[PDB]
């Protein structure tokens, strides 16, 4: 290989691997924040569906 | 040949032969025999090979690296800039190694050439050797096997803090 080719190929490798490393660090920080706060699309543990509630008039009024 | 400024030599002063005896020395006869039997056939073979070179002349080049930004003006953990700075630093370190080698070759050539009066007559080469070894030592010594431009910059900043503190305490 030419030194130019190896040099610029090394630069492409370094850019790809540095971008992957920054995305892994951001992924760790995102997972930490979403587990702590629960406001993201991850760590959404189920609650009861409110569509199961009967909203009809019952046999007694006070409900 | 080479450049006579990077590899300097003083002018050669050989004395004229002043024979006092009547005995012929064998060295002149052996010099004539070496000129006839050895030097002329070697010269003719080299002239043949040199004509064969001159029939097909072609060239090679000394590779010129332009200056890229060094490690001081690279942002921290920016691998695309500090890669190029690190490669530039490694090339400059290899060239500084060869500069020290050139000055050592000058020192050794002066010591052989001046002979038994080498200590007086090689003070300039010794002084240039001391200056370039001090500069090389301040620049690259104690960096370790895992040297980089960052290690060298940290060493320089430590040395500059020591020099600034010594200047401040002496005033």
């Amino acid at each position: 290989d030419a030194p130019e080719k190896n040099y610029e190929r090394t630069m492409a490798i370094l850019q790809i691997e540095s971008e992957k490393a920054e995305l892994r660090l951001k992924e760790l920080e995102v997972r930490r924040l979403m587990r702590a706060k629960g406001d993201g699309p991850w760590f959404q543990y189920p609650t009861i569906d409110k569509a199961l509630i009967d909203h009809s008039p019952k046999a007694t009024p006070d409900n | 040949s080479w450049d006579k400024d990077v590899y300097p030599e003083p002018p050669r002063r050989t004395p004229a032969p002043s024979p006092q005896t009547s005995l012929p020395n064998p060295i002149t006869y052996l010099t004539k025999a070496f000129d006839l039997l050895v030097d002329r056939p070697v010269t003719l073979v080299r002239e043949f090979i040199e004509r064969q070179h001159a029939k097909n002349k072609y060239y090679y080049y000394h590779r010129e690296f332009r200056r890229v930004p060094d490690i001081t003006e690279c942002h921290e953990k920016d691998v695309l800039c500090m890669f190029e700075a690190e490669m530039q630093w490694k090339r400059d370190y290899k060239v500084d190694q060869e500069i020290v080698n050139i000055i050592q070759e000058r020192l050794k050539a002066c010591q052989q050439r001046e002979g038994e009066s080498h200590r007086q007559n090689c003070a300039k080469e010794l002084q240039q050797f001391t200056q370039v070894v001090k500069a090389y030592q301040d620049r690259y010594h104690d960096l370790g096997a895992h040297y980089s431009a960052r290690k060298c910059l940290a060493k320089q900043k430590q040395r500059m803090l020591a020099e600034r503190k010594a200047t401040k305490e002496a005033a």
